[PDB]
């Protein structure tokens, strides 16, 4: 058992993890774009008469109200879920890491070699 | 920038920057004017030696503590002590550093308001905050519950805390502390022939108390043993020779803590005011307080106190509960370590009393939301 | 293998002060720099540095296996610098948890060993005595049949 | 039930506090611009909706992690 | 998908997915705000602990039930309880699950309408249905006739049913239940010296009642025996020690059920309101109701009640009829088991109050055909 490859292995694992994170971000963005296209259809603005624009914007406004309802719903959901996650994280820390927050220290530094100076 | 965690105390001023393990400068809080006439000219004789300088020239001074029992009785001397602490022991101007003083529970308001007014007007700090001396000692232990007995040198107070919610109706503050033990030791030493009277010799009696006295596990058995054998008589060399021999004065001086009737005080000892402080709490948090009894403060450093107190409480408490007494080796600086931890927290960074707030509401801001 | 090796190849004066202080403690001139691992640990504890005997005993079990008691400057400097905490705090705990949830596909409240093996073989590193079962030996603290992110930290915390 | 504030807020957001917009009362160019604004708003907001779903994913992950930790520790 | 069979109750909220044997999560329905000040910073102290979390921190909380007698008196707290039940004890979003609440008979309309309005607007369920708490307890027994006495913790009600046809004119609802027995026990414990006052200590008295009290077969003989011998005195250890000894308070607390004059209530006991509920029924179904008397609810779990009640009814009833009292071992969760069975039926699948129906008729839809 050598400490030699500990550094290399942890650096390689960090590189792999970073690649996974950036790839997951890119694929989430692509899926989001696809779901957006299939939800909000792409805007067509060709050869349209004014009445056609009126009707299309009316449909769009009805959809706007509907999606606003959906999204304020999911926004309240995400807010409540974030709050609950934070609360349970702090509870878990209290159960496990509350005894360790005081232990975070920067000690035994100056007084070690500051005794004979007097 | 970094915060200054000062801790006035009564007997030893402990200070240092936030985020370390131990206070940077610890020195007695005494200010002693010279009392004789002085004949050498140009010797550079000052008018008042403060701090650790007056513990070396104490032969010709009249030392007088500026803090009697938690409260501050002589504001000019306390201002002098603070000025010394900031400028000579730490060498950091206060114009660029927040300060975190500490105060005993149940102290007069005027003391706290004057303290904040001084810190904001004379030293002109950016922001200062005053904290109760027991919550810090609970921080340092890394707990979040427990009942802490902080037997300092001025005043002994016993603050119970559960889950971070302090119980204000269960604080039992008792004014017996290290200074009264020093006076009682100085009074019982006269039974062998040694008379200490001068305010300078009180320091010698304090050194005797620190180095020799210990708390007996059982008082009557020790009194009987010391009266028959001579295995207890420990000798000590005064600052000039003439060694002295302390007999059963060794465990009779700190016994006053558990029987305050020795110095004429009516109240019950530190072994029974803790049990009373627990019994005032609710019926469902008594087990946790029993299991997490915390000791702090200087005077709880007597060899053998963590066993005597546990025996006494186990005698008082119900037989089923487990009694555990937390006595960390870093007891003396426990309050200051806790103060450093509290000042180093990010969540606490917005609780300071900012100067503009003081300018708008006056010194009475300390009793307000910014506690 | 290479991090402290690179640092020594670019020997900095800040570490060089302590290095040469302990050197004059050890080498009085025109010497081979023997500095036995036992003596090296003795002085490392002696001169006010980190008094951790664990690294010293690791060296003693590891170094002076030559039978000459001499310690070459390369490994002695490597163990001196690695005795001090040379790490960038091992990234971020939340960030590393996200790294591991990308690593962990089961999401069964933990991660199993095989996912760790997959990530390790994805890293593409050489295998030595600290392989195969060293992770198994260290991570099997309570032997919960898994290698959680918390267990993975318990094994190799401070991943940089 | 003294969540009248909460559900009243819900109804207000869905009906009133939403961008309750008169849109079919505009010039041809003006109405076209407003329709473009509505379309862009829906697009960006539904991207945010996907983000919130992903946050639901992460929160569920952490919930499962906490459950396993609690079970193993107790 | 699967249906959520919630059961609000009063004292214990029981919930779980339809089609199982036992509720998934059972926890007291109490919401307790902290009452002390709180000095630790960053401890992560919440503003209200609900459910089973507030039965562990009850030492520094003020627990208050949001449901007094069947009816709901504090709608915000009830909404909080429901939110906790859905999200943390079951971890299933309500947007994808039908719900089946339960309600006591003869309750105010506004309570039921507000319940359905909350479930449809705040939690936004697909469809919810409200059922009477006694029909479910009759489902769980696998019967189709019988008169069920569902003595919960809030309210005791006695619904007779024959061949599936409920008799609405024979429902006798009485407001004596487990909570009043807890208060009466807490009031008679003071005759030995034990005083419980705090709302947290009501939980301790409830535990005493659950673990020690029993219903006497004959009251006067037990009162005479407990006053001469000492074979009844059972001891119990408080949450901090100091064991207590309960004498003839053991069978005097639950005796209030059969003599409501003890707590000053005028009405007749649960032994005589059942007979009155039977006698209001028609003359030809009284034999079947006599033979199929069903017990349910938590408070009917006292050791020895299924014999006392049978003896009393046999005394009241004509000598020829056979009196049988069905007391299944799974009494406490009988209502919820019946709820699961009802929600799992195919014939019932079209009785839910679909959301579009609520949108068309408002919350008053519940009183309509979809009952
Ligand atoms: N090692 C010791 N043994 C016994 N008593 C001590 C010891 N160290 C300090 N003391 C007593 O404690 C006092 C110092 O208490 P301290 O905690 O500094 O008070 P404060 O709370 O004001 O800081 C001294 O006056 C001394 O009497
Ligand atoms: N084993 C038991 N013995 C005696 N009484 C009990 C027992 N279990 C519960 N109880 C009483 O019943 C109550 C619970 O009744 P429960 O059926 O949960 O009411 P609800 O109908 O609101 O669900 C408790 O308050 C308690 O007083
Ligand atoms: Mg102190
Ligand atoms: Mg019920």
């Amino acid at each position: 058992i050598s400490a030699s490859r500990k550094l290399q292995l942890k650096t390689l694992m960090l590189q792999i993890a970073k690649q996974e994170m950036e790839r997951e971000a890119e694929e989430r963005r692509g899926e989001k774009g696809r779901v957006l296209r299939t939800r909000c259809q792409p805007l067509e603005l060709d050869g349209l008469g004014f009445e056609e624009l009126q009707d299309l914007c009316r449909q769009l406004h009805a959809r706007v109200d509907k999606v606003d309802e959906e999204r304020y719903d999911v926004e309240a959901k995400v807010t409540k879920n974030i709050t609950e996650i934070a609360d349970l994280t702090q509870k878990i820390y209290d159960l496990r890491g509350k005894f360790k927050r005081p232990t975070l220290r920067r000690v035994r530094i100056s007084a070690d070699a500051m005794m004979q100076a007097l | 920038t970094t915060a200054l965690v000062c801790d006035n105390g009564s007997g030893l001023v402990k200070a240092g920057f936030a985020g370390d393990d131990a206070p940077r400068a610890v020195f007695p809080s005494i200010v002693g004017r010279p009392r004789h006439q002085g004949v050498m000219v140009g010797m550079g004789q000052k008018d008042s030696y403060v701090g650790d300088e007056a513990q070396s020239k104490r032969g010709i001074l009249t030392l007088k503590y500026p803090i009697e029992h938690g409260i501050i009785t002589n504001w000019d001397d306390m201002e002098k002590i603070w000025h010394h602490t900031f400028y000579n022991e730490l060498r950091v101007a206060p114009e660029e550093h927040p300060t975190l003083l500490t105060e005993a529970p149940l102290n007069p308001k005027a003391n706290r308001e004057k303290m904040t007014q001084i810190m904001f007007e004379t030293f002109n700090v950016p922001a200062m905050y005053v904290a109760i001396q027991a919550v810090l000692s609970l921080y340092a232990s890394g707990r979040t519950t427990g009942i802490v007995l902080d037997s300092g040198d001025g005043v002994t107070h016993n603050v119970p805390i559960y889950e971070g919610y302090a119980l204000p109706h269960a604080i039992m503050r008792l004014d017996l502390a290290g200074r009264d033990l020093t006076d009682y030791l100085m009074k019982i030493l006269t039974e062998r022939g040694y008379s200490f009277v001068t305010t300078a010799e009180r320091e010698i009696v304090r050194d005797i108390k620190e180095k020799l006295c210990y708390v007996a596990l059982d008082f009557e058995n020790e009194m009987a043993t010391a009266a028959s054998s001579s295995s207890l008589e420990k000798s000590y060399e005064l600052p000039d020779g003439q060694v002295i021999t302390i007999g059963n004065e060794r465990f009779r001086c700190p016994e006053t803590l558990f029987q305050p009737s020795f110095i004429g005080m009516e109240s019950a000892g530190i072994h029974e005011t803790t049990y009373n402080s627990i019994m005032k709490c609710d019926i469902d948090i008594r087990k946790d307080l029993y299991a997490n009894n915390v000791l702090s403060g200087g005077t709880t450093m007597y060899p053998g106190i963590a066993d005597r107190m546990q025996k006494e409480i186990t005698a008082l408490a119900p037989s089923t509960m487990k009694i555990k007494i937390i006595a960390p080796p870093e007891r003396k600086y426990s309050v200051w370590i806790g103060g450093s931890i509290l000042a180093s927290l990010s969540t606490f960074q917005q609780m300071w009393i900012s100067k503009q707030e003081y300018d708008e509401a006056g010194p009475s801001i300390v009793h307000r939301k910014c506690f | 293998d290479d991090i402290y090796k690179a640092a020594v190849e670019q020997l900095t004066e800040e570490q060089k002060n302590e290095f040469k202080a302990a050197f004059d403690i050890f080498v009085l001139g025109a010497e081979d720099g023997c500095i036995s691992t036992k003596e090296l640990g003795k002085v490392m504890r002696m001169l006010g540095q980190n008094p951790t005997p664990e690294e010293l005993q690791e060296m003693i079990d590891e170094v002076d296996e030559d039978g000459s008691g001499t310690v070459d400057f390369d490994e002695f400097l490597v163990m001196m610098v690695r005795c001090m905490k040379d790490d960038s705090k091992g990234k971020s705990e939340e960030e590393l948890s996200d790294l591991f949830r990308m690593f962990d596909k089961n999401a069964d409240g933990y991660i199993d060993l095989d996912e760790l093996k997959m990530m390790l073989q994805a890293t593409g590193e050489t295998i030595t005595e600290d392989d195969i079962e060293e992770l198994m030996k260290d991570g099997d603290k309570n032997n919960d049949g898994r290698i959680d992110y918390d267990e993975f930290l318990e094994f190799m915390k401070g991943v940089e | 039930g003294k969540r009248q504030t909460e559900r009243e807020k819900k109804k207000k957001i869905l009906a009133e506090r939403r961008k309750a917009l008169a849109i079919d009362h505009l010039n041809e160019d003006q109405l076209r611009e407003k329709a473009k604004e509505l379309w862009q708003s829906i697009h960006n907001l539904e991207a945010e909706k996907f983000d919130l779903q992903e946050k639901f994913k992460q929160q569920k992950y952490e919930i499962n992690v906490l459950r396993n930790r609690i079970n193993d520790n107790q």
